[PDB]
RNA sequence: GACUCUUAGCGGUGGAUCACUCGGCUCGUGCGUCGAUGAAGAACGCAGCUAGCUGCGAGAAUUAGUGUGAAUUGCAGGACAGAUCAUCGACACUUCGAACGCACCUUGCGGCCCCGGGCCCGGGGCCACGCCUGUCUGAGGGUCGCU
RNA sequence: UGGUAGUAGCAAAUAUUCAAACGAGAACUUUGAAGGCCGAAGUGGAGAAGGGUUCCAUGUGAACAGCAGUUGAACAUGGGUCAGUCGGUCCUAAGAGAUGGGCGAGCGCCGUUCGGAAGGGCGGCCGAUCGAAAGGGA
RNA sequence: UCUAAGGCUAAAUACCGGCACGAGACCGAUAGCGGACAAGUACCGUAAGGGAAAGUUGAAAAGAACUUUGAAGAGAGAGUU
RNA sequence: UCAGACCUCAGAUCAGACGCGGCGACCCGCUGAAUUUAAGCAUAUUACUAAGCGGAGGAAAAGAAACUAACCAGGAUUCCCCCAGUAACGGCGAGUGAAGAGGGAAGAGCCCAGCGCCGAAUCCCCGCCCGCGGGCGCGGGACGUGUGGCGUACGGG
């Protein structure tokens, strides 16, 4: 909704910044095992609820 | 920039060097969003830790003078009192735990365990 | 009906975020969190759920201060002194 | 001179799995409670169950 | 708004007519600081490295 | 970035349970 | 045998303490033997590897008598790089081949104020 | 008075053994309850003792003696430093006072075989522990 | 000979088997330490390039001190000549939370003191409840005295 | 992992066609033209609850969008929400809930006036506080 | 035979939590803790709660330059070992 | 009482302290079931268990006899072995069930009130002054509605 509280909007800010893909220079490190960001969330498939 | 070279500096000279590092870090933050160069992006972490060094010497100097001012006083600020453990701070003092009643002081003086040996 | 048509009439959040446990179990009308028992002075924990206890017990989080007491205990909680300088 | 070895007491029992009963075309084994997890609907207590 | 207005008057020694503040979706607060008509926003932008 | 397929669908895949839990009178006369 | 109850002989504990050793500990682990001329001069058998040290590969494919100076000490990979121990990639560019410090012998030591202090302590005992 | 069973509508769902609601007696005495309420309201004090001062048809009056274990008149007297210890925190909640200790069944002799080994639950746990030796 | 059947080679699907193990389990030993000096937990933020993990608190991927003595490393850089790491007695440690001015589905609403700037703005320190001792201000023919 | 099986199916709400453009590639995109539908209790234009970046620009055509796709609510990179006078904030509505008091083994519960309850300028109030983005409200 | 209705008091004892260690006729990735991995994570439910899957290139990335077909995936040579 | 004292009871963002929550394996005080067994089931059993609530500590608790015993006597508590699946309990059905003694681990014993002697001989607080303790106050209190010393059943003065 347009009528947001500060805590909810701040909560949506953190979840929006975490939705980035993994930078490709991480995959070139020594003991790298991460192929891709497995915690990606889509707005239509997984709802936050909070 | 070293903390050992800041110990002799006055508090006015430390504050003058503090704002010089703050105006430098702000210009590096401007260069970060305006493209800039990698030579200035690597300086961001350097100036950030230089501000931390100057502020640490300032905080450590005033905290030392506060402990020297409240040295040997009955009531000290809570940040100057020792923080060991909430349970430890509520124990009896070294003098209190060593206090014995006058009746026990006589039983310890007269009937203390002697040093002895038995032949067989 | 009781099924699909009834699920379309769900647009009123019952629970919200809690200020104590940060979970979404704070009942709005009851003003009471069903997870940590907020705003009761004591946290809601029960022995009939061992899995729920080990999800929010000491050690499951960050321990900003208990990890320091564990380090200070190995030295006897020494304060007011400094290492010998060079 | 040998040391005692034993399996943990909570092994295979730290789960709330209830049998679906009969009539579901299943094998009457205690299955994990439902959810959005691949664990949901799997045997959890018997020795034959993974 | 009073803190943002007083900050830019000390960091840049300019004058501010009004301050419009919004909080971006990413969690950062963006401040629209309009300068006095006697100051030039283009002159201050080039003095601090914006343009 | 040479893993485009799986990195794009990782946010769209949803786990599912192994087994999905779903929800005549027959009495003739002349006894 | 090992009689101290403070030291462990467990394979998992010794392997975990090796691959997760701090940088200042990996320095001690990444030691190399001194040459015959150096082992007799300083009376020290082995020293921790150093950047400007010259070494000779004694085992592997790049072993020989060519004295090469170390160019990089990669403690995170438990391997060092030598000035001539290298190979050419597919695109023609050369890349250094990692050699374990226990596979090279130190023929020349980068002697500074700290290097001579360690040679004096190791030879004193 | 006694202790009425706090169950809804007096319905204890179970066997007729536990169908009692009215004629039930609390395990501790009314004097022990007085110290528990006097010590709970004053968390900064430790209950020392208590005595009976009055009765009625519905009220029993007691006076509980509490101590401020952080007062210098208590911490400097070696005869009273024992109560300033942290092991005596809320003795009335653990039945360590004179009135709360009576309801535990402690004592020497054949009358108190049930509390041999400290408390009753300590005795029951030892009496029901299967000691399995190595070379049994 | 299409199809079909069997067998074998090879190639697919699939992942068994074997080998591997910085993990688990069990046993034993020594310690056995939280919090109003703000705990556990939670929130949010912090890296040149950084999502998660991890580590930190606006001094934010760490400061100082000490030990160690040339690295860190995915890449860039010169910050860097006491690098790095470990240790940790100094300092610092945002918001919520027993959470404490009143409230909180609100970054809402106040009060007091002090300071700076132009009643307004900013900063700093304070204002939960219960209770112990003492102090101060009181209350009632409750018991006396003096009027 | 099979037979089933390249099978069931891709059939509710009248309907598309022509030319051109971009492009390796067009029944599906875009522009133009024609023919139609919604027909103002709309298939129109704006909100509330809810969603939370789905909004916008550019780019990709790999997975997804059950045909395709040069397209997208997909993916990738940047950008975007500016208030004294719009709402919150303020008021109490049904309510909820502290204090005194009472109860209760106890966490606590009951209770909303009921106790020396006026912290103001001679004082009456009688009940702290919370509770409306559709009520009141410059 | 003891002297109730007042109090204090170490050791031998307990320890599935925590901290730090040593060990194993134990388990060896459908096993052993749910968790050898960004695991109480992803994900589900309004909530209380439920709760996974997932270890292995090589000794060393030396991870296949370059040529060529295709719009591209995807191939053919070449090359590393 | 130079007219106020005392008693009782209030207020404060008074001076200085304390309490709150977490953990809860072990430990202390309460509360409290039913599956189950009895081939049913009701007492019984499960069980003075789980769950529920309170309170701690590195241990806790207990602990120096209103004991055991009936002896030629033992001598605080806790734990181990044994007593013993025994005495006893129980629709005397199912089932339940200790202790004295004896052998070991460890061992440590003590303090009040009351009673009557001692000029309250006792204590806290503030300030000052010395090296968290000490003196000093012709400082403020507490206390005779009882502080301190002696003294506690083994007797004591
Ligand atoms: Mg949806
Ligand atoms: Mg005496
Ligand atoms: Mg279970
Ligand atoms: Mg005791
Ligand atoms: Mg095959
Ligand atoms: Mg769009
Ligand atoms: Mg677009
Ligand atoms: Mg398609
Ligand atoms: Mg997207
Ligand atoms: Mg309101
Ligand atoms: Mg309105
Ligand atoms: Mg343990
Ligand atoms: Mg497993
Ligand atoms: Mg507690
Ligand atoms: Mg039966
Ligand atoms: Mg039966
Ligand atoms: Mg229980
Ligand atoms: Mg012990
Ligand atoms: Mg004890
Ligand atoms: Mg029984
Ligand atoms: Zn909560």
């Amino acid at each position: 909704s347009s009528h947001k509280t500060f805590k909810i909007k701040r909560f949506l800010a953190k979840k929006q910044k975490q939705n980035r893909p993994i930078p490709q220079w991480i995959r070139m490190k020594t003991g790298n095992k991460i192929r891709y960001n497995s915690k990606r969330r889509h707005w239509r498939r997984t709802k936050l609820g909070l | 920039i070293k903390a050992r070279d800041l110990r002799g500096k006055k508090k006015e000279e430390l504050l003058k060097q503090l704002d010089d590092l703050k105006v430098e870090l702000s210009q590096l933050r401007v260069a970060k969003v305006t493209g800039g160069a990698a030579s200035k992006l690597s300086k961001i972490r350097v100036v950030r830790k230089s501000i931390a060094r100057v502020l640490t010497v300032i905080n450590q100097t005033q905290k030392e003078n506060l402990r020297k001012f409240y040295k040997g006083k009955k009531y000290k600020p809570l940040d100057l009192r020792p923080k060991k453990t909430r349970a430890l701070r509520r124990r009896l003092n070294k003098h209190e735990e060593g206090l014995r009643t006058k009746k026990q002081q006589r039983k310890d003086r007269l009937y203390s365990v002697r040093k002895f040996a038995v032949k067989a | 009906t009781k099924g699909t048509s009834s699920f379309g009439k769900r647009r009123n959040k019952t629970h919200s975020l809690c200020r104590r446990c940060g979970s979404k179990a704070y009942h709005l009308q009851k003003s009471t969190c069903g997870k940590c028992g907020y705003p009761a002075k004591r946290k809601r924990k029960y022995n009939w759920s061992a899995k729920a206890k080990r999800r929010n017990t000491t050690g499951t989080g960050r321990m900003r201060h208990l990890k320091v007491v564990y380090r200070r205990f190995k030295n006897g909680f020494r304060e007011g002194t400094t290492p010998k300088p060079k | 001179n040998r040391q005692p070895y034993a399996v943990s007491k909570l092994a295979g029992h730290q789960t709330s799995a209830e049998s679906w009963g009969t009539g579901r075309a299943v094998a009457r084994i205690p299955r994990v409670r439902g959810g959005g997890t691949h664990r949901s609907g799997q045997g959890a207590f018997g020795n034959m169950c993974r | 708004k009073h803190q943002i207005k007083q900050a830019v008057k000390k960091l840049y020694d300019i004058d501010v007519q009004k301050v419009n503040t919004l909080i971006r979706p990413d969690g950062e607060k963006k401040a629209y600081v309009r300068l006095a008509p006697d100051y030039d926003a283009l002159d201050v932008a080039n003095k601090i490295g914006i343009i | 970035h040479d893993f485009p397929g799986e990195a794009a669908q990782i946010a769209h895949q949803k786990p599912r349970p192994t087994v999905e839990k779903i929800i005549l009178i027959q009495q003739p006369r002349r006894c | 045998m090992k009689f101290s109850p403070f030291v462990t002989s467990d394979r998992s504990k010794n392997r975990k303490r090796h691959f997760n050793a701090p940088s200042h500990v990996r320095r001690k682990i990444m030691s190399s033997p001194l040459s015959k001329e150096l082992r007799q001069k300083y009376s020290v058998r082995s020293m921790p590897i150093r950047k400007d040290d010259e070494v000779q590969v004694v085992r592997g494919h790049y072993k020989g008598q060519q004295i090469g100076k170390v160019v990089q000490v990669y403690r995170k990979k438990y391997v060092i790089y030598i000035e001539r121990v290298q190979r050419e990639k597919a695109n023609g560019t050369t890349v250094h081949v990692g050699i374990h410090p226990s596979k090279v012998v130190i023929t020349r030591l980068k002697l500074d104020k700290d290097r001579k202090k360690i040679l004096e302590r190791k030879a004193k005992s | 008075g006694g202790r009425k069973r706090p169950v809804p509508k007096g319905a204890t769902y179970g066997k007729p053994v536990n169908h009692g609601i009215n004629q039930l007696k609390f395990a501790r005495s009314l004097q022990s309850v007085a110290e528990e309420r006097a010590g709970r309201h004053c968390g900064g004090l430790r209950v020392l003792a208590s005595y009976w001062v009055g009765e009625d048809s519905t009220y029993k009056f007691f006076e509980v003696i509490l101590i401020d274990t952080f007062h210098k008149a208590i911490r400097r007297n070696p005869d009273t430093q024992w109560i300033t210890k942290s092991v005596h925190k809320h003795r009335e909640m653990r039945g360590l006072t004179s009135a709360g200790k009576k309801s535990r069944g402690l004592g020497k002799g054949h009358k108190f075989h049930i509390t041999i080994g400290g408390s009753r639950r300590a005795c029951w746990k030892r009496r029901n522990t299967l000691q399995l030796h190595r070379y049994r």
